[PDB]
RNA sequence: UGUCAUGCUUCGCGUGGAGAAUGACGUAGCAUGCU
RNA sequence: AGCAUGCUACGUCAUUCUCCACGCGAAGCAUG
């Protein structure tokens, strides 16, 4: 018996956008948990597949942090009216833990297809 | 400094007493002739003392000046030694070889474990045991490192020449093992 | 009596040695093996009859000793 | 028999396998084996008892047993389904089991079965847990998973030593038997992830999931999603099989063409130093699905913490490539229009190619520095010199510098006859004594200095577990965090003796002390300066000790350059000074064992233990054995007080320069150059504190080991039950470091597991109840821990353990410890071994020491260090001191008689009545200084 | 004390007795007291100065002492090393090491070491008739407290002699350095 | 040929404090001189 | 009463030894 892990995961909107500059708001859904020093980012939602960046909001003064992302893998979900089809990407440099975690919760969260 | 002021001074402060003598009476100046004698002998004491202080600092400083003249003549001689050392051991370097795999690099780096392998002019082998010895120098012409090796001479432990002939299954507990061959490349 | 053989035989190790008997590899290796095994025996008749063989290599070089002098002494 | 053969056929399905009953179906088999579990309950690699299987054996024709087993199990109807649905997508796999999936009848009820076909009877796990848990009295699986694979017979372990590397070298022939075996699983394990990839599986491979084929055959804890993007989990898996990959050798078909065992090795080009390209093919081939990112040449790494990630992965891969290939790289400059050959760079074993920054073709004239630097190097020496092929050793001869081969001897020690003498007048030396002589001067032959150094065929390519290692160099550095350090100047450095060599060839012009004078502190410190963006290889020579023991054993020491030892006393000398100044800390170098000292260590180690016991242990082959990873980490912890001195490249750089010059290097040992494979160097200036390191390490380690491979289903304490599965995230779950844990961990190590360090020489109070039930290591956890990591096998006789702290330790630094009365209190006092004391007195080593009136300061300093024998209750132990102050009276009396004859003077002014009497002895041990 | 200067620490001393005496006249008693501190300091200083000469003779004495008995030492550790040797071999008193010291002193001795096995072979160079009547009685050789059986007997010029010929009769028939090969029994 | 650290003992040269003694400037008691 | 000289006491500067603290050299012993 050696499990994937059982951490459960947290949302958070923000957007981004295809390059360092040209970020527009309010394009995306992160997915985090908190119960380390802080909020770690651990993966990005979007309905578009041109994006290749994103800009969270850095809790200190005049921070803004530019976190790159990964190429996008496609998803079927059906929670909504019906099918939906999102793209995801995920933090460039994340070990394969925490992908597992991310994906094992979002599969369990929406049947997927 | 302090030699003028005693053999000048004291001979009034020694006066000063002697005139003392010469009176008896003038027992005020006893008391002047102990300020003039106290006087003399502490400027004395203090001159002294300065003089001596001087003579010890002068001592030091040139003891300290002859070691540090000592140490500048022995740079000189490891700097000439270590020259002499460069030099000798650079003219024992066959440049025709040592050229060819320097040049025959990509960018002329190499490593250092190949150079003997590929340049060295002769070759040493020590050899412990008598099966040894059958393995691997056998006869008067042996092979190793892809090259051709002839041998040149062979000697035991105690530096005594030992004859090819020698070197046998019978003879062999008569020798001083181990035994050391040295081989000429052939050509 | 086994710690003065113990120590007769580094006395007689230095004696040797003294002799220049360093020169020859086999006698030196065959001296350091007695000697030693004289140093590390619980039992001692093989001591002793290691230093009748260590006393044998002192005595097979005539001229290096004058033994007559010395047993007269 | 009516329901059983029903089963029985059954299982047999359709395969034509001939199937024995080894355990029957209705009733079930049990068995003990090797287990990785996390869940969130339990948490650890530990050994733990099955039922649920029923196996059964195959017969091949003419009725003879094989090694394959169909193991039938029964399963609840819903894991039933997920099973069969995960399988009936990496059915297609080559590395996956064959499975069969049936409903049987059993007491009036369906009941379903999942069917494994074909598996050897041992795991990959089984494998793993013997060869890192050994104990010589239980090693039946190791010794069947040997015989089955044709390793060896069942005639092998009637031997003395079969598990001895010391004793028996050849065991390694036979674990090398297990290497192609191991390497085709981690061939079948990349299939295995790539299908899992394809197929949109996501889960974590554990080691026993996989048996000794390389066959995968557990599917319950793995999920699915978008086909094309999976997630394969490999942490403990490659972590935890890694020091196996180099006990057996797997990656040995690598040096043949086309990876075949059978067909010729590969012949390299001769002047090829650069292998970058071969080592990135080799990770992508075996361990492509690991996730952190793998620095071929460790010059272009991030922190410490990936030096050690990188070099694992180096050390592993250079075994493959061809041994002529490491060492300094040398170019040709010119200097006055004449032609050298100069090092300008270096290929690492661990680190891989460094190329120095500053050099400079086309010199004019070379001062001081530059004649120093290029005659330190052995570039030269060894260009300029003939060939060796040097048959009496098996390590890789460089040159021959000479005409010659120097043979040097040991001479046999000088006789003291007149103490002797005196002794024996005084009853000592007889027949049933408790006190005799066992300390002598041993002489050698000329072969001693080629035969010690031959030694280091004992160290070996050790791969070490990361995930585990880098867990424990951060648990390491809190025992040293009270300290300070940093870089020193020139003018600060204090040098004890200036009459000691210089190593070579700088001892063919003078001693220490030539250079130090010769060298103003501008020029030390640019040396310094230039050591830091640049590599300085160096020449050690090996040189004979002439001093008393108790072993026929002759004993080497390292002479390095001066180079080596100028340069590196500026960078460690300032933390090294503070090492040795604190007082109450567990590294107790610096402190005395006078005025008190020895009871106020001892009761600083006992501190507050509860049920405790004293324990102390040996290493087998220190300096010989020690791996190559061990002293990177010793020397990565030492240089993280040099945090805003240097940067990150400097520090690469000292680290090269001493791995260079240190741990790998070229040795002189007669006359002749040879080549260092690892260990360590005596004549370091970092000796002592890297061996002390080292001891650190290895406790923890075992400790880490006893707590993770317990139960955990039966830890009655509750706090040491989340300590465990805390600790199992903390290793091979987490990636960044929890400042948090090694905290708690350290205070749990501390308040039961208490050391006191020195060197190589350890000793530990322990709580009682704590290790009979696993949860600190004991004796057998530091055997275990020194046979997969330390390549020695640690014998329970140089061990000793002690149940009754009134009597102190059995041994610490040569010493017995007595609880004694001193004044209305009880202290502890250390004693010696009185034969060393007398064989002190007896044989010297200079003809000028044995006329005693030249010699009372000798004996005075014996006394003092044979006083505390006096408060023996064996009495012959009492009588080695007054026998001393006896015949120190005696030596006074002859030389007073002597001044009287050959001279006229009896000498005037004395006070030397004090050296003879026991009030001057006592006060060396008594506390108020 | 005892030193030149010394007296007047004394003389004034006994002023000091007259000083307590004759009702302490003020005057003479100061004074006095102040002269008397006087001679005491310069003499006290004068003791301070002889200390430090004799302080350093006697530590010069001590060097030349320690230089001859080294020197002393170092010279005489060949002789010296004999006769401890041989002192030493006395005191143990054992039979063979009696045996071949005897025989060695007589001229008899060995060619090889000693072997400690039950077949070796032991040379032994006898030099006159008489150690060969002491030693040999027929076809056994008696040596270092053990048998030996002679496989072999050699005259000084190479040549195999027999054991019939070598007896008083034909005593000065033969060259007399005789080598024997044995094997122990 | 003779390495790195740590501790202790003995001897010898140098710097800073405290106790005792001898010499010049200041304060206290008594006596003599000028007033 | 004020100033000066004499005798007896207390307060600052230079020497003579006597113990402590601290540096530099030489020899020795032990440990890893
Ligand atoms: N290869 C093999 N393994 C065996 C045998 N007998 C018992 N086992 C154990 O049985 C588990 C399989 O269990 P399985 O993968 O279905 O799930 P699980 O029980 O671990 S939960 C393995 O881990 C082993 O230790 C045997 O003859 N051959
Ligand atoms: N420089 C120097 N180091 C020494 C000496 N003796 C011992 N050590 C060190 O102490 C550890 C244990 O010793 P070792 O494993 O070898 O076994 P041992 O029976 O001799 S104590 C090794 O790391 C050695 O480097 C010495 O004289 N000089
Ligand atoms: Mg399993
Ligand atoms: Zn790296
Ligand atoms: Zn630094």
């Amino acid at each position: 018996n050696n499990e994937l892990s059982p951490v459960a995961l947290r949302q958070m909107s923000c957007a981004a956008g295809t390059t360092q500059t040209a970020c527009t708001d309010d394009n995306a859904l992160a997915y985090y948990n908190t119960t380390k020093g802080g909020r770690f980012v651990l993966a990005l939602l979007s309905d578009l597949q041109d994006l290749k960046w994103a800009r969270f909001p850095k809790s200190d003064g005049t921070g803004t942090i530019y976190t790159e992302l990964e190429p996008p893998c496609r998803f079927v979900t059906d929670t909504p009216k019906g099918p939906k089809v999102k793209y995801l990407y995920f933090i460039k440099g994340l070990n394969n833990l925490n992908r597992g975690m991310v994906l094992g919760s979002l599969a369990a969260t929406v049947r997927l297809q | 400094f302090s030699s003028l002021p005693s053999y000048a001074a004291f001979a009034t402060a020694q006066e000063a007493y002697e005139q003392a003598v010469a009176n008896g009476d003038s027992e005020v100046v006893l008391k002047k002739l102990k300020k003039s004698l106290n006087v003399a002998k502490s400027e004395f004491d203090r001159d002294a003392a300065m003089q001596r202080k001087l003579e010890k600092m002068a001592d030091q400083a040139m003891t300290q000046m002859y070691k540090q003249a000592r140490s500048e003549d022995k740079r000189a001689k490891v700097t000439s030694a270590m020259q002499t050392m460069l030099f000798t051991m650079l003219r024992k370097l066959d440049n025709d070889a040592l050229n060819n795999i320097i040049n025959n690099a990509r960018d002329g780096c190499v490593p250092l474990n190949i150079i003997p392998l590929t340049t060295a002019a002769k070759l040493m082998v020590v050899i412990p045991d008598y099966n040894t010895y059958k393995n691997t120098c056998d006869g008067t012409t042996f092979t190793y490192a892809s090259a051709l090796w002839e041998i040149q001479q062979v000697v035991d432990a105690d530096s005594k020449i030992v004859q090819l002939s020698e070197i046998s299954m019978d003879n062999s507990p008569n020798l001083a093992w181990p035994l050391i061959v040295t081989a000429l490349r052939a050509n | 009596k086994m710690s003065d053989v113990k120590c007769t035989s580094v006395v007689l190790l230095s004696v040797l040695q003294q002799l220049r008997v360093e020169s020859s590899s086999k006698l030196w290796a065959q001296c350091v093996q007695l000697h030693n095994d004289i140093l590390l025996a619980k039992d001692t008749t093989e001591a002793f009859e290691k230093m009748v063989s260590l006393l044998s290599v002192l005595l097979s070089m005539q001229g290096a000793v004058d033994i007559n002098k010395l047993c007269e002494e | 028999s009516a329901d059983a053969q029903s089963f029985l056929n059954r299982v047999c399905g359709v395969s034509a396998a001939r199937l024995t009953p080894c355990g029957t179906g209705t009733s079930t088999d049990v068995v003990y084996r090797a287990f990785d579990i996390y869940n969130d309950k339990v948490a650890g690699f530990a050994k733990f008892l099955k039922t649920n299987c029923c196996r059964f054996q195959e017969k091949d024709e003419d009725d003879n047993l094989i090694d394959s087993y169909f193991v039938v199990k029964r399963h609840t109807f819903s894991n039933y389904q997920h099973e069969e649905t995960i399988y009936n997508l990496l059915k297609d796999c080559p590395a996956v089991a064959k499975h069969d999936f049936f409903k049987f009848r059993i007491d009036g009820d369906m009941v379903p079965h999942i069917s494994r076909q074909r598996l050897t009877k041992y795991t990959m796990a089984d494998l793993v847990y013997a060869l890192r848990h050994f104990d010589e009295g239980n090693c039946d699986t190791l010794k069947e998973i040997l015989v089955t694979y044709n390793c060896c017979d069942d005639d092998y372990f009637n031997k003395k030593d079969w598990y001895d590397f010391v004793e028996n070298p050849d065991i390694l022939r036979v674990y090398a038997n297990l290497g192609e075996r191991v390497r085709q699983a981690l061939l079948k394990t990349v299939q295995f992830c790539d299908a899992m990839r394809n197929a949109g599986i996501v889960g974590v491979l554990t080691l026993d999931n996989q048996d000794l084929n390389g066959n995968w055959y557990d599917f319950g804890d793995f999920i699915q999603t978008t086909p094309g993007s999976g997630v394969p989990v490999v942490d403990s898996y490659y972590s935890l099989l890694m020091p196996i990959l180099t006990l057996t050798r797997a990656l040995t078909a690598e040096s043949h063409v086309d990876t075949d065992l059978t067909k010729p090795y590969i012949k390299w080009d001769l002047l090829k130093y650069d292998f970058t390209e071969e080592r990135l093919k080799l990770f992508d081939r075996y361990f492509k699905y690991w996730d952190q990112t793998y620095h071929p040449n460790c010059v272009n790494c991030l922190d410490d913490r990936c030096i050690l990630h990188c070099a694992n992965f180096n050390v592993l891969f250079s075994t493959v490539f061809p041994p002529t290939s490491f060492g300094p790289l040398v170019r040709k400059i010119f200097v006055d229009g004449v032609p050298f050959v100069v090092s300008t760079g270096y290929h690492f074993r661990e680190l891989g190619v460094v190329h120095n920054q500053d050099v400079n073709l086309h010199s004019s004239r070379l001062s001081f520095k530059e004649l120093l630097v290029y005659a330190a190097d052995p570039a030269m020496h060894a260009a300029s010199g003939n060939l060796l092929l040097d048959k009496r050793t098996t390590c890789f001869s460089v040159a021959a510098l000479t005409n010659n081969v120097a043979f040097q001897t040991v001479k046999p020690g000088n006789f003291n006859k007149d103490f002797y003498d005196f002794a024996v007048s005084k009853g000592f030396f007889k027949e049933g004594s408790s006190v005799e002589l066992k300390h002598f001067f041993f002489a050698q032959d000329g072969n001693a200095a080629i035969s010690d150094y031959d030694y280091y065929r004992y160290n070996l390519p050790t791969m070490c577990d990361i995930r585990q290692l880098l867990f424990v160099v951060e648990v390491v550095d809190k025992y040293f965090d009270c300290y300070d350090g940093g870089c020193i100047n020139a003018n600060q450095v204090i040098v004890n003796n200036l009459d000691k060599s210089a190593g070579f060839p700088f001892n063919k012009w003078g001693k220490a002390r030539l250079y130090y004078d010769s060298m103003s502190y501008e020029d030390q410190d640019a040396l310094f300066a230039y050591t830091k963006r640049n590599v300085i290889p160096t020449i050690t020579q090996m040189n004979l000790k002439y001093a008393i023991s108790a072993k026929n054993r002759a004993r080497t020491v390292a002479g390095v350059s001066i180079c080596s030892t100028m340069t590196n006393r500026q960078f460690h000398q300032k933390l090294l000074k503070s090492i040795a100044a604190t007082r109450g800390a567990t590294v107790v170098i610096g402190t005395s064992k006078f005025y008190g000292g020895w009871h106020n260590m001892l009761k600083t180690v006992y501190s507050d233990v509860e049920n405790p016991h004293l324990m102390g242990w040996d290493y087998p082959k220190c300096d010989r054995a020690m791996p190559n990873m061990l002293r990177i980490m010793a020397s990565l912890v030492l240089a993280r007080k040099h945090t805003t001195c240097c940067s990150l490249s400097h520090r690469f750089y000292r680290l090269a320069n001493e791995c260079a010059q240190v741990l790998s290097e070229m040795v002189m040992c007669g006359g002749s150059l040879y080549v260092k494979p690892g260990g360590t160097s005596s004549g370091d200036a970092t000796t002592a504190y890297a061996n002390s390191v080292f001891n650190i390490c290895q406790a923890v380690t075992a400790n880490v080991n006893a707590l993770l491979s317990t139960d955990g289903n039966k830890i009655a304490d509750k706090y040491v039950r989340n300590l465990q599965h805390r600790l199992y995230e903390c290793l091979y779950r987490n990636r960044d470091v929890d400042t948090d844990f090694v905290n708690e961990f350290y205070a749990y190590l501390r308040k039961h597991f208490s050391m006191m360090i020195l060197s190589d020489d350890a000793v530990v109070c322990f709580n009682s109840t704590y290790a009979s039930q696993g949860l600190v290591a004991s004796i057998k956890n530091f055997k275990s821990v020194l046979y997969y990591q330390n390549n020695v096998f640690m014998s329970e006789a140089k061990c000793w353990t002690e149940t009754d702290l009134t009597k102190g330790p059995h041994e610490f630094c040569s010493q017995h410890t007595m609880l004694v009365k001193q004044g209305d209190d009880y202290v502890y006092l250390p004693y010696p071994d009185p034969s060393r004391i007398l064989g002190a007195g007896c044989f010297v080593d200079d003809i000028v020491k044995t006329d005693g009136t030249l010699m009372i300061e000798r004996f005075v300093s014996l006394a003092i260090d044979a006083y505390p024998l006096t408060k023996h209750p064996n009495q012959e132990y009492a009588d080695v001191f007054h026998l001393y102050l006896q015949y120190i009276r005696k030596l006074h009396d002859e030389l007073t008689g002597h001044m009287l004859d050959m001279y006229s003077v009896m000498l005037t002014n004395d006070n030397t009545s004090r050296y003879w009497e026991p009030e001057f002895y006592e006060a060396m041990y008594t506390p108020h200084t």
